[PDB]
């Protein structure tokens, strides 16, 4: 078996979560490889990134993935938060706490 | 940034009831971060906190086999305790405990602290110094003694400065996009008369350390000293009577930490 | 071997609307020990399908729980908490 | 993160 030469992580899952009415982004990729590197926003964070979007936010993500010729090459793949931020953060919606504004 | 916190132990003896239960939870402020059960369905620890979840096995199965020690450390305490006290294996008691360490605005170390609880309150805490202990009983003293022969107060400083700090502020660093927040409390203005002849309140704050308070003259008598409460998503939730014409000149100063300005 | 009275609270998450979806929360703290069982009632017996929070005890060793639900404020809503500090029981209401 | 030696009473 191997673990990193894999040409498979483009798809890292991802959760959404509300947390103190914000939504809590996040991605989580495989720990069974070093180096895919994960990166948002302008955090760059190893194997699984936590951070959140709002109206504006990154709707994208890249992932730095070591290749069989033992270079590494940046994926981008885009994954709507907008999608999973309104769903999530549904009853902050009803009291106008989210957005973050106000 | 005014912003550091603890870790929480608790082991209950069972009525008979074979074994203790042990509880090891933690918090970053007034954030929880880690959920230990001995009854739970998993022999691991959980994190419930989703931005501890972008540390790995390395950091969950070399913190589950601790927490595992801890719960032995706390079955074996308990034992001794109610062994050398007065007590019936019939009965229940338990043990409570403290570690850890706070910081200042520059993130750099605040005074830590170590306390731990039998049934009562206050048993043996680490004082507000280094190599140091409070005890007020008589087994205290002993057990104590027991710490300054293994020599534990200075190798727990050790722990106090340099490794709950520095991961403290890793979790600041790691948990950055949700510590940011200083979320101001939005505040109303109700009445409600019953007889012929109020409310402060704070809604939506992230600190629960906010001080409230209700002209020159100081009191005793009229407010209900109420605790600040949980809204259960990380948020926190914050009463005075008097003759119905006269309650138009006082007004009610909040200051928080999100609040730059106290209110008026 | 000390017993100390138990707060209970019924409360909102959010300012209770007609009809808009909301969290049932009975806040319990200051009591010792932590056998501490409490039931989230309705207008009869209905919810024992209650989540909890995690046990915790504060800054003097006094332990403070969290039940909660998900509900939608319109019916009555209450909790029957029962302590070891008196063998009677106590049922508090949400009151707006 | 969490305290490393067997602490016992």
């Amino acid at each position: 078996a191997d673990p990193c030469l894999t040409f498979n992580p483009d798809k890292c899952q991802l959760s959404f979560q509300p947390d103190g009415n914000r939504c809590a982004v996040l991605i989580k990729c495989g720990w069974e490889c070093q180096s895919v590197a994960i990166q948002y926003k302008n955090k760059t964070r190893n194997n699984t990134l936590a951070s959140t979007w709002q109206p504006g936010d990154p709707e994208w993500y890249t992932v730095s993935v070591p290749g069989a010729d033992g270079f590494l090459r940046t994926v981008n793949n885009t994954f709507i938060f907008e999608h999973m931020c309104n769903t999530a953060m549904f009853m902050s919606r009803q009291y106008h706490m989210w957005p973050p504004r106000k | 940034g005014s912003h550091s916190m603890r870790y929480f132990f608790t082991s209950v003896s069972r009525p008979g009831r074979g074994e203790p239960r042990f509880i090891a939870v933690g918090y970053v402020d007034d954030t929880q971060f880690v959920r230990f059960d001995s009854d739970a369905a998993s022999q691991r620890m959980e994190p419930r906190a989703p931005w501890i979840e972008q540390e790995g096995p390395e950091y969950w199965d070399g913190e589950t086999r601790k927490v595992k020690a801890h719960s032995q450390t706390h079955r074996v305490d308990l034992g001794t305790l109610r062994g050398y006290y007065n007590q019936s294996e019939a009965g229940s008691h338990t043990v409570q405990r403290m570690y850890g360490c706070d910081v200042g605005s520059d993130w750099r170390f605040l005074r830590g602290y170590h306390q731990y609880a039998y049934d009562g309150k206050d048993y043996i805490a680490l004082k507000e110094d280094l190599r140091s202990w409070t005890a007020a009983d008589m087994a205290a003293q002993t057990t104590k003694h027991k710490w300054e022969a293994a020599h534990v107060a200075e190798q727990l400083r050790a722990y106090l400065e340099g490794t709950c700090v520095e991961w403290l502020r890793r979790y600041l660093e790691n948990g950055k996009e949700t510590l940011q927040r200083t979320d101001a409390p939005k505040t109303h203005m109700t009445h409600h008369a019953v007889s012929d002849h109020l409310r402060c309140w704070a809604l939506s704050f992230y600190p629960a350390e906010i001080t409230l308070t209700w002209d020159g003259e100081d009191q005793t008598q009229d407010t209900e000293l109420v605790e600040t409460r949980p809204a259960g998503d990380g948020t926190f939730q914050k009463a005075v009577v008097v003759p119905s014409g006269q309650e138009q000149r006082y007004t009610c100063h909040v200051q928080h930490e999100g609040l730059p300005k106290p209110l008026t | 071997m000390i017993q100390r009275t138990p707060k209970i609270q019924v409360y909102s998450r959010h300012p209770a609307e007609n009809g808009k979806s909301n969290f049932l929360n009975c806040y319990v703290s200051g009591f010792h020990p932590s056998d501490i069982e409490v039931d989230l009632l309705k207008n009869g017996e209905r919810i024992e399908k209650v989540e909890h929070s995690d046990l915790s005890f504060s800054k003097d060793w006094s332990f403070y729980l969290l039940y909660y639900t998900e509900f939608t404020p319109t019916d009555e809503y209450a909790c029957r908490v029962n302590h070891v500090t008196l063998s009677q029981p106590k049922i508090v209401k949400w009151d707006r | 993160l969490l305290f490393g030696y067997p602490v016992y009473v």
